[PDB]
Order: structure tokens, then C-alpha cells, then sequence
């Protein structure tokens, strides 16, 4: 086609376009044993095929994730605040763990064939699967104690609220300004502020020693 | 089909002996008119010709192939709209045969095609050639010419201007003629080698006159004023400083050295459409144009820069500083009424100045990016009409008044950062009135109301109802909002003890939040330090050139018609025949170029 | 991690992308399916997309087509 | 008094001031005042013309006959 500056080519796409076994897309996305992902997806027709596979319809899916979390984060801090210290209530709990109870069999399938190697960097996506089972099962297991008569439900309770606002940022990193945003504060905190906690609380409790003796 | 056949015989080009015994197939069946030739000579889903196809597909043998389509055109007496022919499809509507001949860099031929009777002013007034935004689309200008000129072509260019047709001064659907759509495609200086400077000079000298560069396009743009409105700093600098030495084409040169003695060489600049004299020129829109991000280039031009050295030491100073006089006492009897405030015969110079400030700035607002320009217009009306509020409440029997008085009084030594920018003090304020303005600090709060949220009701739901100080100040949800934002405002306190069944995950949560709401505050700052402190002095620097020239014009806006005349920086002066233009003379001393100096005004230096 | 913040974005958009492909129905997937049939010589008829690409920083000339008439 | 730098001048007036003061092979006008009472070494000091100044303060002149020219002997 090219006329000047424009041109318009014609890709090929017959074992690149994630419709046969193991297509050069599938291996690319999937491979973390190299390392070079980065300079490989931006390819012409690997980037084309994965605007036009989101355009199409996995920025839908996307949001749709996004609302359904946000929505279910929204109820369980609802039933977190509104504790007993049944009519709609039972109703927003229910919700709840139906959903703990997708999201973790979702996410634990997910985890049995994660594969090691993706858990080779820690601002690496292959982790949240790891958060959100978690908060699934702290959401499942607050609702077995509460079930029965125990204390500690409220416990697992506050702590699946937090750790579900937490895991919104694995949204956030989904849209493209956020992105930026929630990778600059997480790599912050993953790395630089575990490394000064650790060392701190060395200072904190030499020092608290020092002191109270 | 034939059709097909003379297409694919055309493209491929592997022989002429193909589309020769086509065109006699197609002659025979033809003498069984020339609308029926015609119609099986395009393609009717896009209105291509076998010509346009024949060079599209340039291949060794495609001169002599539209040698043989030429040849069985004219044969037939069907030439005549052969060649001319164009497309129909919507996105590539009115382009020729020509317009591919020049755009596949075959010189021989175009002369054959414009020789055969190409008309030289087909418009590809097409969606693909006048592209709603660039990047999407190949906009030159929409005529061969332009074409010829914008893919480097100078020898297309002569043969297209030394033609008798041709229309230089023809201008396209966007009202460009050939000087604005080099201005257009025009980038830069290594970019791409800087040709578009080498065309501007050559069809502007060839057709030796003022009319290219006077011709307004539909936005009421000059290709000088077309340069000005984009970042094009080079041609820009081409055509403010443009010096032609032949003796005919003298005129149109905007430089004139009359003065030169040794390395001393005092040379005029023109301000005809340069000086703010008229409906937008150079100056305005190169100072108040926010959409390009290079005025640091484009107001240290040749005759831009000392314009405005010129009108800010000639009356911008005196009036920047008495304009902070007065703010600044303004400010002081603000200050002296809000402490002496009863809880004294000036007390009125505030209002009025005040009412003055809330018109002038909301004048200033009510006749439009506008939060880095605008931004002071509005904390200046914002204050005055604080300060009237105040008196209106203190004459009345109102004790709010103190507020919006006190309110007043600090927003005003606040506003006292617009006189001082280029003091390097109040730099970091400076600067930050840009880049913390709109995104910087709104994501940040965002995640601040977020993480404010989630631990108010992580932390008020840990906690027990007890009997009515409740031994938690952690009691309702607004208890717990307000305990965690006096925190992150160092007002709180942490205790182990706040009347919790879990004690060790509440004081958990609490500390969390401490250290995410530090991060939070650490990212800002650390957006808003941003040291690189050479390229931060770079950025204050650029905000005191610029802000100096707004205010510049600004402040020659404000006087009347007769004290604008009284300035009026520019002596007249004659510089051909009889041109007689206002210009601005500049002195400099070059000791490297040495050169007989045979162009000049005047013989006797002084 | 200014850049790096790219990378990331990238990496995890795409293993999105891939596993929302393989959670839908295969009838959705051969609905969606980008990338149409295209003939490239006497019998290849292979799945081409097609990618139009506008670079501003040409100085070369083209020549060549498979169907000359622009789309 | 005309010599500027390196950066505008690309040192033409340090060749000039050499060439002039061998062809004139003779302390006369190095030494004259002018109605300052400054010489052209003083004149340099006055006005910073530090490569004119550092030219003629470290002049060495190799040949037998203007060796009497130079301020500095490499012995
Ligand atoms: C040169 O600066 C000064 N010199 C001497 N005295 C002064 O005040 C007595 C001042 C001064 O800046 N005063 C101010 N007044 C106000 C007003 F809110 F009232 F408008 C200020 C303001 C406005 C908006 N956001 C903030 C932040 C984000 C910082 C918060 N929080 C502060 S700042
Ligand atoms: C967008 O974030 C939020 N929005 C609204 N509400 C929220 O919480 C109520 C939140 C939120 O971040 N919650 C969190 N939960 C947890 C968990 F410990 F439970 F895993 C957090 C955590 C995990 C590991 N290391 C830390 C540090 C290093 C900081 C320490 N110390 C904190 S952080
Ligand atoms: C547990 O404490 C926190 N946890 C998480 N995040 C936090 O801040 C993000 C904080 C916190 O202490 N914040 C603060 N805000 C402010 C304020 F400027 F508003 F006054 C603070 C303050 C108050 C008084 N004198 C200063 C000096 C003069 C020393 C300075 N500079 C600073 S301290």
C-alpha cells in the first residue's frame, strides 16, 4: 500500500495468532524463563494482535473484573463495619463468600499451574494469584467462624477488608496512568520499604533494649 | 475479464508484450465510446486508472509501459480525461496520476505526464490527504506542487514553477497555500536534513513577491504567523532573520545590514506583522500560545527577543514594579486591619483597591493551560472578593467576618509570589505552581481518601461499644477518620490502649497506615523536589522569561492608543525603492565571518 | 522505574489479555478471531492482519503492492 | 585594546602582535606609553587580555638574531 510516509502492510499470522497449540504469542507471554518479554511483545503483529485482542473485548472483561472486586471489597467492608456487637445483612454476607468461594478455587487453579519462574521478580503479576487466594480464603474461613461460636472471626474479617483494598492495586496496574502510579509506589514499598523496616527494627529493638535496661 | 487482465498486465510489468496485445484485444473489441473505454479502463469501486496502477507499481519497464498507455490514449482522442483522471473513493478523492508520478520520485515521468497535459493544480482533496489529525493520514498540502516540494523534489519543483499553468498561489482545502504547507510538514534540523528551508527560500524567490507570504489561510494565519502558532523554531528563525543579497530580490528580505564597517555591523529587523501592533502577530501569538512547549526557543529569536528587552525596559519595569507597590501596600493595610481589628481611617483603601483588583482580574477572566497562565488572575479575584465579603460582613452585625478578613490578608501575601518568580527564593513555589497543579497532587489524594477510608472502618470496627468516653477515641467511623487524618497532619498520638478485643491488630493496622501515608507523602515530595537542580534552574529561568513576556504584553495591552504610539519600539526606515517599514536595529560584532561587505542601506557606518 | 513501570504494565496486560482469551467459549473466540483470510500467490491463502503504519520519519520511496489501489 | 577571547577571536590578534613585533625587531614599541603612561604589557594587565598578557609575559623567540625580543629563556 505505502503511498509516503504511511504504509499499510499485511502481517501474517498463521502460527502467531493464539488459535493453534503453542502460537508464538502464547509462548512469548508466557515464557518468564528469559527475561526479554519487554522487547518481544512490542513486535508489529504480537502488539497489533494484543491492542486488537483488548480493544476488542478484554478491556471489557477487564472492568467487569475490576467492578465485580470493587463491589465485593465494598460489601465486605459494609459486613466488616456493620459487624454484630439478618434481613439484607445475610443477604451482602452470602454474597460475599459465594464469591470468596469463586475467587479462590479461580485463583488456586490458577496457582497449581503456576508454573516457578514467574515468582522470580516480586512487582511480577504471578503474585496477586497468591493475594487474592488469600483474602478468598480469609473471607471463607471469617464466615466458618462466625458460622460457629468463635471470637476470632472478627479478626479474619478486618483483615480480608484490608487485604482486598490492598489487592485493588492489582487493578489499578491494569489501567495505563495508574499504572505508572501503583508500580512507583509498590516497588517502593516491596523493596525499599522492607529493606529500611528490617533493619529499623533492629535499631528499634537494640535501642528499646538499651533503654529499658 | 479484460479489466483484470490490463490491471494485473500493468502492475506486473514482466513484459510490455502483454498489455500490448491487451490494448489490441481492447481496441477490437472497442470498434464494435469513449465513456465505455473509459469504464473499462478504472476500477469503478475506487475510480483508478491503468495509469495510476501502472505507477503505483513502479517496475524496470514502467517508463515504457505508460509510453504504450499514453500512446493508446491519444490514438483514441481520449487522453484528454485519461490523464487527468482521479479517484472517487472517499479517503483518497481527487488524487492523479501526477500526484503518484511525484510521489514514487519518477522525474521522467511526470515531465511526461505534464507534458501530455497533466493539469498542475489537481487537488487531492481526499480524508487520507487532509487528515482531521497528523499521524493518521499524509497531509503536504494537497496539490503537486506541494507535493513535489514536501518529499524533497527541487527538480520536480522547478519543473512544476518554470510550467505556465501552474498556480503558485493556490491554496488547498485548509486554506494552505504552498508556504503554509511547508511550514506544516516542516520538523526540524537533523530530523529530516532540513530541506523544507532550502524549498521555503527557493518558491519563494522564484516567484519574487509579497503575496505567499501575505496570503492568509482559514484559520486567518500568514505562513510567518503559521510558523508562529506551531513550535517550527527554525523556520521561524528563517523567516524573521531572512536576508536575500541579489539585488532584485532585495525587497523581500525581513533583515537589512546598512552599517557594516570591520567585525561592527548594525543590521534592521522587519516588524511589520511582528511588533503587537496588529490583529495577532508573532509576538502575541508566540508569547500566548500554550500548546506548543518550545517558547523557549521561539522568544530568544532575532527580532522577539530584544522587542521584548526593549518594551520591558522602556515601560514594563516601571509598571511591574509600581504594580507590586501598590499590592504591596495594599497587603499592608490589609495586615494592619486584621490586627487591629475590633475586638483607623485607611480602612477603606483596601475595598476600593480590592473592587479595582475583582474587576481587573475578572475582566482579565471573562475574555478566555489556563491554570499555569491564568492561575494568578484567579487567586488575585479570589482574594479581592474576600476581602469585599469581609467588609460586607463587618458592616453588618456578623462575627464571620474575621475569617474571610484573616483569610484575605493571608491569600494576599500569598498573591505576592506573582511579583516575585525570578528571585530564586521562591522558586520551588514558582515551579510548583505548574506541575503540582492539576495530576500530581490529585492522584495523591485519591489514594489518600482511600487509604483514610478503609483504615477508618479497619480500625472503628476492632472496636468494642463500651461504657461514654468509651476508653477509645476510635469509637464511630468518624471518630476513626478524624484520628487517622490527624495523623497524617502530625495532630495524634499512637496508644496501645484503645478498648480493643485484639490490641496487637489494631496497633498492626495503625501502624500501617503510619508508613503507607508516608510513602504517599514521600512520592509527593519527591515529585514535587525533582532536583536535577541545573534542569530545574533551567525550568525556573523559563518560567521568568515567559511569565515576563505575558506580562510584557499584558501591560502594553492596559495603556491607552497614545501612549502605545509614544512607545512603538521600531524606527522607519527605507529599505528598497520606496518600501519605507518599520524596523528594529540591532548592533553585533562578529570577528570569524570576514567578508567584503557589498549589501548595505547606508555607505557612511553611524 | 519510569520505564519500568511500562515494562510491568505491558507484562501483565498481555498475560490478561491471554488468559480472558482462553476463558471465553470457543464459538466467542472464532467471533473475535482478528485477522482476515488474504490470497498471497497462486494457492497460499494465509490469515493476514492488516497494519497501517504512519511513520513520520520517512525518506525512502515504495514501490512495490498487492493491491495497488489503496484500501 | 581590540583582542577579545579564543571563543570570538580564535586568536588572530596574538599572531598580528607577533608578527608585528618581529618584523620591527626592537624594544621601541613595547616600551612606548601611551597617554595613560601604560605600555602594551601594562595595558594587557589593565584590561584582562589574559592571552595577549600570557603571550608576551612567556615569549620566547628561537631565533639567534630576535632573541633579545624575548621574556622568557629556556637555557
Ligand atoms: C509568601 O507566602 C506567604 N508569606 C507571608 N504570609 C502568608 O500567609 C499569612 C503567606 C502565604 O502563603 N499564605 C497562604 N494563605 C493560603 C490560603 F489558603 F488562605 F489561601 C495559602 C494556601 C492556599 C491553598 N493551598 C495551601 C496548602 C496546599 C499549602 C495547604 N494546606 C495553602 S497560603
Ligand atoms: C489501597 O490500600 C488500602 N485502601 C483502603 N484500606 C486499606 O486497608 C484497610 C488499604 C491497604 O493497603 N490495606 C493493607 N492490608 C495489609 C495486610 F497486612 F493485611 F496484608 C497491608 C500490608 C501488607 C504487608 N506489609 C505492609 C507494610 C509494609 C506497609 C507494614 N507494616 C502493609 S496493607
Ligand atoms: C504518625 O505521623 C504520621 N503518619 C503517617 N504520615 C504522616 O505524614 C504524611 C505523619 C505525620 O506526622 N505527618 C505530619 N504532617 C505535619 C504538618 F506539616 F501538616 F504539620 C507534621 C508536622 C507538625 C508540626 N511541626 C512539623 C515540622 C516543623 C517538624 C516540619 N516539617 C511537622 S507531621
Amino acid at each position: 500500500w505505502a503511498y509516503g510516509p504511511v504504509s499499510s502492510s499485511l502481517y501474517d499470522l498463521t502460527n502467531v495468532d493464539t488459535t493453534t497449540d503453542n502460537s508464538v504469542l502464547e509462548i512469548t507471554v508466557y515464557n518468564t524463563n528469559i527475561d526479554n518479554r519487554h522487547e518481544m511483545l512490542t513486535l508489529e503483529p504480537l502488539h497489533t494482535l494484543l491492542h486488537m485482542k483488548w480493544k476488542k473485548f478484554a478491556k471489557h472483561m477487564f472492568f467487569l473484573s475490576f467492578c465485580f472486586y470493587f463491589f465485593y471489597n465494598i460489601t465486605l467492608t459494609l459486613v466488616s463495619y456493620y459487624r454484630p456487637r439478618g434481613w439484607l445483612q445475610l443477604l451482602g454476607r452470602m454474597f460475599v463468600l459465594i464469591w470468596a468461594m469463586c475467587i479462590s478455587v479461580k485463583e488456586g487453579i490458577a496457582i497449581f499451574l503456576l508454573r516457578p519462574s514467574d515468582l522470580q521478580s516480586i512487582l511480577s503479576d504471578a503474585w496477586f494469584h497468591f493475594v487474592f487466594f488469600i483474602q478468598a480464603v480469609l473471607v471463607i474461613l471469617s464466615v466458618f467462624l462466625y458460622l460457629f461460636a468463635y471470637k476470632e472471626y472478627l479478626a479474619c474479617l478486618v483483615l480480608a477488608m484490608a487485604l482486598g483494598w490492598a489487592n485493588m492495586l492489582y487493578y489499578t496496574r491494569g489501567f495505563q496512568s495508574m499504572s505508572m502510579y501503583s508500580v512507583m509506589i509498590q516497588k517502593v514499598i516491596l523493596h525499599d520499604v522492607l529493606k529500611f523496616l528490617f533493619v529499623y527494627i533492629v535499631f528499634l529493638l537494640g535501642f528499646g533494649v538499651a533503654l529499658a535496661s | 475479464r479484460l479489466k483484470k487482465r490490463i490491471f494485473a498486465a500493468v502492475s506486473e510489468g514482466c513484459v510490455e508484450e502483454l498489455v500490448e496485445l491487451l490494448v489490441e484485444l481492447q481496441e477490437l473489441c472497442r470498434r464494435r465510446v469513449p465513456d465505455f473505454l473509459m469504464h473499462k479502463l478504472t476500477a469503478s469501486d475506487t475510480g483508478k486508472t491503468c495509469l495510476m496502477k501502472a505507477l503505483l507499481n513502479i517496475n524496470p519497464n514502467t517508463k515504457e509501459i505508460v509510453r504504450i498507455l499514453l500512446a493508446f490514449a491519444e490514438e483514441n482522442d481520449i487522453l484528454g480525461r485519461f490523464i487527468n483522471a482521479e479517484y472517487t473513493e472517499e479517503a483518497y478523492e481527487g488524487q492523479t496520476a501526477l500526484n503518484i508520478a511525484i510521489e514514487r520520485r519518477q522525474g521522467d515521468i511526470a515531465a511526461l505526464l505534464i507534458a501530455a497535459g497533466a493539469d498542475v493544480n489537481a487537488h487531492a482533496k481526499g480524508a487520507f490527504f487532509n487528515p482531521k489529525y497528523q499521524h493518521e493520514g499524509f497531509y503536504f498540502g494537497e496539490t503537486p506542487l506541494a507535493l513535489a516540494a514536501c518529499t524533497n523534489q527541487p527538480e520536480i519543483v522547478q519543473l512544476l514553477m518554470e510550467h505556465e499553468q501552474t498556480d503558485i498561489t493556490s491554496r488547498d482545502s485548509r486554506g494552505n497555500n504552498i508556504l503554509h504547507a511547508l511550514v506544516t510538514v516542516a520538523e526540524d534540523f537533523k530530523t529530516q536534513n532540513d530541506f523544507v528551508k532550502r524549498m521555503y527560500d527557493m518558491i519563494l524567490l522564484r516567484s519574487g513577491n509579497w503575496e505567499l507570504e501575505t496570503t492568509r489561510n482559514n484559520d486567518g494565519l500568514t505562513p510567518l504567523q503559521l510558523a508562529a502558532k506551531m513550535g517550527k523554531a527554525e523556520i521561524l528563525k528563517y523567516i524573521l532573520s531572512r536576508e536575500i543579497k541579489e539585488k532584485r530580490l532585495r525587497s523581500l528580505s525581513r533583515k537589512f545590514t546598512d552599517w557594516a564597517y570591520g567585525p561592527v555591523s548594525s543590521s534592521l529587523y522587519d516588524l511589520t506583522n511582528v511588533d503587537t501592533t496588529t490583529d495577532n502577530s508573532v509576538l502575541e501569538i508566540t508569547v500566548y500560545n500554550t500548546n506548543i512547549d518550545n517558547r523557549h526557543e521561539m522568544l530568544t529569536l532575532e527580532p522577539l527577543h530584544t522587542l521584548l528587552h526593549m518594551k520591558w525596559k522602556k515601560f514594563a519595569k516601571h509598571m511591574f514594579f509600581l504594580s507590586f507597590c501598590f499590592y504591596f501596600f495594599y497587603n499592608i493595610t490589609l495586615t494592619l486591619v486584621s490586627y487591629y481589628r475590633p475586638r483607623l481611617l485607611g480602612r477603606m483603601f483596601v475595598l476600593i483597591w480590592a473592587m479595582c483588583i475583582s474587576v481587573k482580574e475578572g475582566i482579565a477572566i471573562f475574555l478566555l493551560s489556563i491554570l499555569s497562565d491564568a492561575w494568578f488572575h484567579f487567586v488575585f479575584f479570589i482574594q479581592a472578593v474576600l476581602v469585599i465579603l469581609s467588609v460586607f460582613l463587618y458592616l453588618f452585625a456578623y462575627k464571620e467576618y474575621l475569617a474571610c478578613l484573616v483569610l484575605a490578608m493571608a491569600l494576599g501575601w500569598a498573591n505576592m509570589l506573582y511579583y516575585t518568580r525570578g528571585f530564586q527564593s521562591m522558586s520551588m513555589y514558582s515551579v510548583m505552581i505548574q506541575k503540582v497543579i492539576l495530576h500530581d497532587v490529585l492522584k495523591f489524594l485519591f489514594v489518600y481518601i482511600v487509604f483514610l477510608l478503609g483504615f477508618g472502618v479497619a480500625l472503628a470496627s476492632l472496636i468494642e461499644k463500651c461504657p461514654n468516653k468509651d476508653c477509645s477515641s476510635y469509637g464511630s467511623f468518624s471518630d476513626a477518620v478524624l484520628e487517622l487524618f490527624k495523623l497524617t497532619i502530625g495532630l495524634g498520638d499512637l496508644n496501645i490502649q484503645q478498648n480493643s478485643k485484639y490490641p496487637i491488630l489494631f496497633l498492626f493496622l495503625l501502624i500501617t497506615y503510619v508508613i503507607l501515608t508516608f510513602v504517599l507523602l514521600l512520592n509527593m515530595l519527591i515529585a514535587l523536589m525533582g532536583e536535577t537542580v541545573e534542569n530545574v534552574s533551567k525550568e525556573s529561568e523559563r518560567i521568568w522569561r515567559l511569565q515576563r513576556a505575558r506580562t510584557i504584553l499584558e501591560f502594553e495591552k492596559m495603556l491607552p492608543e497614545w501612549l502605545r504610539s509614544r512607545f512603538r519600539m521600531g524606527e522607519l526606515c527605507k529599505v528598497a525603492e520606496d518600501d519605507f517599514r518599520l524596523c528594529l536595529r540591532i548592533n553585533e560584532v562578529k570577528w570569524t565571518e570576514w567578508k567584503t561587505h557589498v549589501s548595505f542601506l547606508n555607505e557612511d557606518p553611524g
